């Protein structure tokens, strides 16, 4: 089974550098030419770059010419992907994928994410939407980076939940919501506790909603 | 204009076992840095042959299985060892590497018969 | 640099229905370097058809391709539950490599009205010295939808922000989340905070309101 595992994403200051890799089995790697692909938070896919078999071969996207650097180790069964002076705008998944021997992208990496921010990792400050049928919810404001999961009384409640694409704010800091609709009637009787998980900042959040 | 790929359609490999065939290629500029491979197809499934990377005006050099000259645009291959299984259809490849752009191009197949 | 142009956007079809899908480019690509691939949301891309015509191994036969020159297809001749994702063509004869934008395929079901409802600012973020007003739009189709944010009955520009889930597993309908931002200071200056809502749904759009 071809196979390929990338790792070296995560969050980098503009200007700075970062180098992803993907870890290549199933398959003789050095008969393959190779590709890093990536796709801007609700955005398509842009290629953005090529190497050859052997490496002496290297093609870029004009977006990224003079400040990324495709490389390979062919004893390794490793491609790299060399980033410098990242942009803000440079933030997206980054996907290896390898070219079939006719042409075609035939098998693609599951992605790894690459934030370029002058941010400051920070868990979120968890507000109520109180109800007043009825929706309530709660607003995980001011986070960073991306991703927060959320869910409802420890996953008890999974029927009628919204969580809602974060926003980016012009602070740099990520608001969600999450909500949930529920019956009138268990409103004083059901306890609605929303279960935030900040993992880049290993922060862990309960919030208790109340009319 | 764009990347184009000529094979002739039919081969018969000799007693031998040897089939000779150009493959020639047609490219908007003129590259320097050629890359060619030989593809088997049957049904789907590909397997390569042979390749070789090739700077144009400096001779065509693989082996143990494959021979090649090239002139111009055109590579003469010339496949040995052909057996009886490998009565089948030979895709010439061949991917213009420099200068840029680079171009892909897929020949339609050689049906090499051998008998 | 060979510009691909998918269309339409978004199809809308209902599960069992054929699907079309159309890809232009805008010079001659060789059939034998077009391809089609699809993406479903968290999921990196699959390779479905190259070549313009070959299914790539375990690809099911309902998907077929077709085209040639600048103006190819995508056909999925009855569309099953795991086909509604999103459908990227590309070139991959010269450099550089590129993609269309992508074409959307859609559940169509019938028109739903979404569910409108207003949240003030909690106490405890008014006490940390920001208020983020939200509306909600719940359980609506199709996904067209406008949000206006009044404050003492002025139209409010820049100052909210919005974000839309993936179309429901269940019911098939999209929710919408808007915020807007204000300091607390500006909060207090007004009494009416209002979200007008326009949907086709809507006989008339909706407002749901609050004072201070």
């Amino acid at each position: 089974q071809v196979q390929l595992v990338e790792s070296g994403g995560g969050v980098v200051q503009p200007g700075r550098s970062l180098r992803l890799s993907c870890a290549a089995s199933g398959f003789t790697f050095s008969s393959y030419t190779m590709h890093w692909v990536r796709q801007a938070p609700g955005k398509g896919l842009e290629w953005v770059t090529f190497i050859s078999y052997d490496g002496n071969n290297k093609y870029y996207a004009d977006s990224v010419k003079g400040r990324f650097t495709i490389s390979r180790d062919n004893s390794k069964n490793t491609l790299y992907l060399q980033m410098n002076s990242l942009r803000a705008e440079d933030t997206a998944i980054y996907y290896c994928a390898r070219t079939g021997w006719l042409g075609p992208f035939d098998y693609w990496g599951q992605g790894t994410l690459v934030t370029v921010s002058s941010a400051s990792t920070k868990g979120p400050s968890v507000f109520p939407l109180a109800p007043s049928t009825a929706a309530l919810g709660c607003l995980v404001k001011d986070y960073f980076p991306e991703p927060v999961t959320v869910s409802w009384n420890s996953g008890a409640l999974t029927s009628g939940v919204h969580t809602f694409p974060a926003v980016l704010q012009s602070s740099g800091l990520y608001s969600l919501s999450s909500v949930v609709t529920v019956p009138s009637s268990s409103l004083g009787t059901q306890t609605y506790i929303c279960n935030v998980n900040h993992k880049p900042s290993n922060t862990k959040v309960d919030k208790r909603v109340e009319p | 204009k764009a990347m184009h790929v000529a094979q002739p359609a039919v081969v018969l490999a000799s007693s031998r076992g040897i089939a000779s065939f150009v493959c020639e290629y047609a490219s908007p500029g003129k590259a320097t840095e050629v890359r060619v491979t030989v593809l088997r197809q049957a049904d789907s499934q590909v397997t390569e042959v042979c390749a070789a990377t090739y700077m144009m005006g400096n001779e065509l050099t693989f082996d143990s299985i494959c021979t090649g000259t090239s002139s111009g645009n055109q590579v003469n291959l010339t496949i040995q060892g052909l057996r009886a299984m490998d009565t089948g259809l030979y895709i010439c490849k061949v991917e213009l590497m420099y200068p840029p752009p680079y171009y892909l191009g897929i020949g339609n197949g050689t049906q090499i018969y051998v008998i | 640099e060979i510009v691909l142009t998918q269309s339409p956007g978004t199809l809308s079809l209902s599960p069992g229905e054929r699907a079309t899908l159309s890809c232009r480019a805008s010079q001659s690509v060789g059939s034998s370097y077009l391809a089609w691939y699809q993406q479903k949301p968290g999921q990196a891309p699959r390779l479905l058809i190259y070549g313009a015509f070959s299914r790539a191994t375990g690809i099911p036969d309902r998907f077929s391709g077709s085209g040639s020159g600048t103006d190819f297809t995508l056909t999925i001749s009855r569309l099953e539950p795991e086909d509604f994702a999103v459908y990227y063509c590309q070139q991959y004869g010269s450099s550089p490599w590129t993609f269309g934008q992508g074409t959307k395929v859609e559940i169509k079901r019938t028109v739903a009205a979404p569910s409108v409802f207003i949240f003030p600012p909690s106490d405890e973020q008014l006490k940390s010295g920001t208020a983020s007003v939200v509306c909600l739009l719940n359980n609506f189709y199709p996904r067209e939808a406008k949000v206006q944010w009044k404050v003492d009955n002025a139209l409010q520009s820049g100052n909210s922000q919005e974000s839309v889930t993936e179309q429901d597993s269940k019911d098939s309908t999209y929710s919408l989340s808007s915020t807007l931002t204000l300091s607390k200071a500006d909060y207090e200056k007004h009494k009416v905070y209002a979200c007008e809502v326009t949907h086709q749904g809507l006989s008339s759009p909706v407002t749901k309101s609050f004072n201070r």
